[PDB]
């Protein structure tokens, strides 16, 4: 009996610990999220230039045609909208993953400098998608809302419900191609073909560091392992379906912001070039990396997100 | 082209 209670006392020492550690570690996916959400932004925003496109217009008004340069401007705003949805998506799921991973591995050691190396490349790894993967979710976007929106006129008029139908319907095209498996987009825009992963780790990390790495090839064994559980959860259609909710919780969150700033300002039909630069001043907001974003904190906060984080916690048999 | 017209309005909107 007295050995019974304090063998309890253990294991609610135990789950107190473990719950303690899933906390602490859903938070740190949070905080390591807004650290690097400036690193990935300002490509997109380089690469997709909707305010010079804007100015030339605007220039014009008192060498691309006009016509030109506003189906240019409605793809252009519609895709950096969706690619900055998408890589946050999948940079968020991303970082749940690795870092779900490793805090059970260290709540499993911890329970029973070489293990570390593998650890931190494990972390460098998202690095591809900042520097390269994002690209493809770019173009895979950018044909996607061609498919959509390449016909329609920036005049013609349409309601909230007409215009977020029409971007569910470029979401589900999109979806449809990043998750097909060729190994998804997903997975080559997460994570680096085999033979470049010492590059990348040459790309994130200094000479110190790949010396004591290569000096043990079990360091890289170790880290081929994580990497592989990592794939194996991105190839899962339950990964896939929250990919796609986080970028439907975000759309959702832009369009309320929208509907409420008109209702404010007198739901009519609005034109369409009026909703690229609504989105344009929304899309702004998902980039701030503020604690303060209650979009960001959304995101990183929903259910079957923290469902998902728990079943990769708790995957012993991993 | 008129459409186009009416539509430069709009640009001020992207501020």
């Amino acid at each position: 009996l007295a050995e019974l209670n304090e063998r309890l006392k253990e294991e609610n020492f135990a789950k107190e610990q473990i719950k303690r550690r899933f906390k602490q570690t859903q938070n740190d996916c949070y905080m390591t999220f807004l650290s690097l959400l400036p690193v990935l932004t300002e490509p997109i925003y380089e690469a997709l230039k909707v305010e010079e496109i804007t100015r030339e217009l605007q220039n014009k008004r008192f060498t691309k045609s006009k016509t030109q340069l506003w189906n240019e401007l409605r793809n252009q705003s519609i895709t950096r909208f969706l690619t900055l949805l998408y890589c946050e998506s999948l940079l968020i799921v991303f970082l749940h993953l690795q870092l779900n991973i490793l805090s059970r591995r260290s709540y499993l050691e911890t329970a029973i400098q070489d293990e570390n190396l593998a650890e931190q490349a494990f972390l460098s790894y998202s690095w591809w998608l900042l520097n390269k993967g994002w690209i493809d979710i770019k173009n895979q976007v950018e044909s996607s809302v061609e498919d959509i929106f390449g016909d329609i006129n920036p005049r013609q008029e349409l309601s909230i419900e007409e215009f977020a139908t029409l971007i569910n319907k470029t979401q589900q095209i999109i979806d449809k191609q990043i998750y097909a498996e060729k190994s998804s987009t997903v997975i080559t825009s997460l994570l680096p073909p085999a033979n470049m992963e010492l590059f990348l780790l040459q790309q994130t990390n200094d000479m110190e560091f790949l010396t004591n790495f290569n000096n043990n090839i079990q360091n890289s064994e170790n880290v081929s392992k994580l990497l592989n559980e990592l794939k194996g959860y991105l190839m899962n259609d339950q990964v896939s379906a929250i990919i796609s909710l986080l970028v439907t919780v975000g759309i959702s969150k832009v369009l309320d912001n929208i509907v409420v700033n008109l209702m404010n300002k007198q739901i009519p039909k609005v034109k369409l070039a009026s909703l690229l630069a609504s989105i344009t001043k929304q899309s702004n907001q998902l980039t701030n990396n503020s604690l303060d974003n209650e979009v960001l904190y959304t995101l990183n906060n929903l259910q079957e997100l923290d469902d998902l984080s728990a079943s990769v916690y708790s995957n012993f048999d991993a | 082209d008129d459409d186009l017209d009416d539509l430069d309005d709009l640009l001020d909107d992207f501020d």
